[PDB]
């Protein structure tokens, strides 16, 4: 009488919660959409330094375009810290702060794209990244974007601080697209045992290589989100991520070529 | 005398003065004559946080019961950071404007999240958001302040700083929609002779005109100077009032027409 | 008997007549049955300016208190200019439609600026603007009549002129949302035997059906003829009324159901 | 006093209903905007079969890109049938159902574009197609889109089923753009006298060639809309349309090359 | 005959990837007449005509 009108399919009459019923259909490893893509996440602490750090970076990128097809995703930086301070004084929840920071990321991206426009580079907004990325890259060589993912009012709770930030969004994109590599650019040589700008600066040991697990089990600060370490475990394509200092010329160029100039983070992926 | 106007419009160029004079002789129509526009400073108010925003939220939910309110937000210091960055890079005023628009929108979003429980929304389409204003249980909206001149901004004579920022956005929105009152809520009792935060000898100014304001040769002002040239050229709104939003009640008293801060008159 | 419908839908093609017959046997839901649609001509009314628009604004602000109104705008003579230009170039009907949509949107913007003080907004979303159509404080919306077939417009048998314009947009919006009546406000008392502006012997017509209307072999009509084939094929709205908006009260009387001008019936 | 303010033009003071007054201005044949364009409408019944039918099709298209400039429009399929089932149970009118089906078309298109992204292909929304298809095709070679036309809440009445569906929209586009050819891809060799998947499949006889009139004056089902025939009657540029089976490799390629591998439908156009 | 053809081709380029191969025509007939008066063999005439094609 009021029975359900079903569309015949393997997943019909399912809730998608029982893995024993979805595995025969969705339990297989996916494919790479843009396996020829290279993703570069610029940190906001870099862009906040201004010309001193951007102009060299811009020249490096200018020299990289003919070598790679690039998606350059920017981060927020300190303006996001300010908007957090305010929104917390007001008592706003994390889902209300997330977009406010995504915006600072987008503005940094607009800046960078303005500096690179002479070379055919421009900023896309994120709908376009999701859908119309291949064509925007068949036209030109690089495009700029925001790294913060659109979890704006749907941000996960638990913390008053949006856990899903730039690093996380960049990785999620890259692993979805099945990209060739993800490269993170920070204001430090890489990852240490402790903040080399903090009080424990003296006990900081550089980590040339490590795994997402060794860090996630650890405690202490990081130049990258921890949600990144959580999603890495569920990765499908990306096997390693290199963190490099962009204040130092040539390290980004090398990293895109697979050289070990900073910190290497192995994901949970098993190679062939 | 509209036939002459029409034949001129179809024949002459819009630079034809006969045409401009014919047009000036046309009618005037106020779209929101019962509405009041206020500008919440970002650097002066919102960037202070709770202490300065919660009281104003109270004042606003109180006042909307007797006045229509168009609350424009300012950008703040994040915008100044962005401007510093982009100027260090040598990027032009249009870009900086694109950037500050966003800060103003963030602040508006925050304020709207504060006010949603009171039925006050955030609207892009502020002027023709007719419904919320036709109602007495809403009777107000938040329209981020920065104008749409994003990459087409008129640059200043010297520099890349956009001269037409939030102040101008709010004021022009008022003048267009024929609003009755234009108020600037900031961190000072009004206009002085100099920035009191830097010069404690500065003298208060309760009332002044634009001409006198220029004659004083102010190095710094509480408003963007271009707003003055705009005010001298407006037709509906001929005066604005600047008040302190940290002082409780000042805004409510001003909405009632009372003179509590500084009043700036075109003539 | 929905199981047969479902199995057919899943198996047969939508051209299957058994399926079409099953579907026709389905229910009928009216989305805005209490709503009335009216179309304000552009060339006939708005392009006349003040004298023809202010009175209508009054009538509308008056009628919304007892009726629920969806006011679609027409395009006017700017559209005819555009059509002439684009046809001189040989550009197809879809482009011309893209162009006229804009003229209809401009006129809507103007009307909405006139009506905003009365709480009547301009809506892209006429059918699902549930709030204004619900509040007696508003009970009306202004949309723009030109339909969305922008480039996919069905061309006419001969020429590049889009046959489905503002008239059709408004009528189809009515038929979809199951509105109760559909009115066309124009510059004539109704339909005649010929264009009275050209011919002086043109005879009035108070009432007629679509079949009789075609039999008369009219060279020119006050409505787009395709609207007739649509009306003959509709389900909810089976008649429309054409009236003169220059005559005061005609619109108000029509909304009450009176026979003011011409009435066109599918059957 | 209240006279009309006219803009001087040939069509001034006209209603555009009197053909004797518009013919001197708009009575001539239009031009082709994208005469170098090839349009391909994939049916949804094809995409509903999944990989088994899509992967071969994807490889064929991959091999076609360097040969043609392609606009690949997709149809809806069975999900549209389900949403019709529901909306009719609810009593919704045809204008309410049209967009709900256009959406399933768009999703099929997003799928296909995801499968083809590695080659520079992307999905473009109805306004992009309309206003700016030429640039999106100067960048890359093919773009994907939805075939359902945007008559969403303004669909024609008379039937509780939207008559203007994918086939119709594809044809309307192609004939507006003055495209080189329109090619339809179905799950059957072409058009028959009856549904070969139905009860009278034994009497179904293949039709290698026919005219829009012969079909429109007939009665019975079709793999294509009837509104398609009605618009064919009023076409301006397109002279023939080929219906081909996409489950069979090589037929789409041939059809794009003008071969007669399926059913040919002549329009009302009179060539020179 | 060439200008119309050239315009047609100009309109075909964005539609196809084209290899346009030309033929010789009448000049080849002349060089044949000559070479045959001289008694040259066909292998001596072939390139002489290929050249008119190339031109
Ligand atoms: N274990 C660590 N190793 C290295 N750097 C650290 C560590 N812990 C903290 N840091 C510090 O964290 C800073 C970066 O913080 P964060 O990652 O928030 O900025 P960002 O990533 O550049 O900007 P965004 O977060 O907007 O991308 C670095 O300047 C670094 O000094
Ligand atoms: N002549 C003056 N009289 C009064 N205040 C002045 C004067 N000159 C400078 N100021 C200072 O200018 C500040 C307000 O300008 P500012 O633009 O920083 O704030 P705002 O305009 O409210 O914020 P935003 O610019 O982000 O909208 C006040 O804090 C005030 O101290
Ligand atoms: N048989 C007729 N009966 C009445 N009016 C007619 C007839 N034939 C032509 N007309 C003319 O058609 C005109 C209305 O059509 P027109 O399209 O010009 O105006 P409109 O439809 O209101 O404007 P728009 O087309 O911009 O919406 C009237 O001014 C009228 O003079
Ligand atoms: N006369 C006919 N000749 C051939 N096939 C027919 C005929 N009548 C019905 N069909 C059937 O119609 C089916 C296609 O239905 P339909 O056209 O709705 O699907 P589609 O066009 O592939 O999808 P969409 O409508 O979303 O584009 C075919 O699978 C075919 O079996
Ligand atoms: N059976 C035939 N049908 C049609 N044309 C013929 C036939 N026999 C001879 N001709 C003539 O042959 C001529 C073409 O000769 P030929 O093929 O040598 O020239 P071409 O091919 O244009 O030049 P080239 O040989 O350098 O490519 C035509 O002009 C035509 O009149
Ligand atoms: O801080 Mo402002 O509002 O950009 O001048
Ligand atoms: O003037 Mo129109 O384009 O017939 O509504
Ligand atoms: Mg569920
Ligand atoms: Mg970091
Ligand atoms: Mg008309
Ligand atoms: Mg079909």
């Amino acid at each position: 009488t009021n029975s359900i009108k079903h569309v015949i399919s393997p997943l019909a009459r399912q809730t998608l919660q029982d893995r024993d019923l979805t595995r025969p259909v969705a339990g297989k490893r996916p494919i790479r959409l843009l396996p020829w893509l290279q993703v570069v996440k610029i940190g906001g602490r870099v862009m906040d330094r201004g010309a001193d750090a951007i102009l060299p970076l811009v020249e490096e990128l200018r020299k990289l375009l003919p070598e790679h097809r690039l998606l350059i995703l920017t981060g927020a930086g300190v303006r996001a810290r300010h908007v957090f301070s305010v929104g917390l004084d007001l008592g706003l929840p994390v889902g209300s702060l997330a977009p406010l920071a995504a915006s600072e990321a987008g503005q940094n991206g607009h800046i960078l794209a303005a500096m690179l426009a002479s070379e055919g580079v421009s900023y896309v907004e994120h709908p376009t990244v999701a859908d119309q990325l291949a064509i925007h890259l068949s036209a030109t060589r690089a495009v700029v974007g925001s790294a913060f993912p659109p979890y704006h009012h749907h941000e996960f709770p638990g913390s008053r601080i949006p856990p899903h930030r730039a690093d996380t969004g960049a990785f999620l994109l890259a692993d979805a697209f099945g990209a060739a590599g993800l490269t993170i650019v920070e204001n430090v040589d890489g990852i240490y045992t402790a903040d080399p700008n903090g009080p424990d600066r003296g006990q900081a040991r550089f980590l040339p290589e490590t795994s997402a697990t060794d860090l996630a089990k650890s405690e202490g600060p990081l130049p990258v989100d921890r949600a990144l370490l959580d999603v890495m475990a569920t990765a499908r394509h990306i096997e390693r991520v290199q963190v490099v200092n962009g204040l130092v010329p040539g390290r980004l160029t090398a990293a895109l070529r697979g050289e070990h100039v900073g910190t290497l983070i192995r994901t949970g992926v098993r190679p062939a | 005398s509209t036939a002459e106007l029409e034949e001129l419009l179809m024949q002459r160029s819009l630079t034809d003065p006969q045409l401009q004079a014919a047009a000036a002789a046309a009618a005037d129509f106020r779209i929101l004559p019962d509405a009041t526009v206020i500008k919440i400073g970002g650097q002066s108010v919102i960037d202070r946080g709770r202490a300065a925003v919660y009281p104003l939220v109270d004042e606003i939910v109180a006042a909307r019961k007797n006045h229509k309110l168009l609350i424009g937000t300012g950008a703040g210091t994040r915008a100044r950071h962005l401007y510093s960055i982009a100027a260090g890079l040598g990027l032009p005023a249009g870009v900086l404007a694109q950037l500050g628009s966003s800060v103003a929108d963030q602040n508006a979003a925050m304020l709207g999240q504060l006010l949603a429980k009171h039925g006050i929304p955030v609207v892009g389409g502020a002027g023709l958001s007719a419904v919320p204003l036709s109602l007495a249980e809403v009777n107000a909206v938040v329209f981020s302040g920065m104008p749409p001149y994003k990459l087409w901004m008129r640059p200043a004579a010297e520099g890349v700083i956009p001269p037409y920022r939030t102040d101008a956005g709010c004021f022009l929105l008022a003048e267009q929609f024929g609003c009755k009152q234009m108020i600037f809520v900031k961190d000072e009792d009004g206009l002085y002779t100099a920035n009191p935060k830097t010069s404690k000898d500065a003298t208060f100014i309760p009332r002044i005109s634009v001409d006198e304001m220029k004659a004083k040769g102010l190095h710094d002002s509480i408003l963007e100077f271009p707003v003055l040239d705009l005010l001298q050229s407006a037709q509906h709104v001929r005066e604005v009032q600047v008040v302190n939003g940290l002082v409780p009640g000042n805004l409510t008293r001003a909405l009632a027409g009372e003179h509590v801060g500084t009043i700036i008159t075109a003539s």
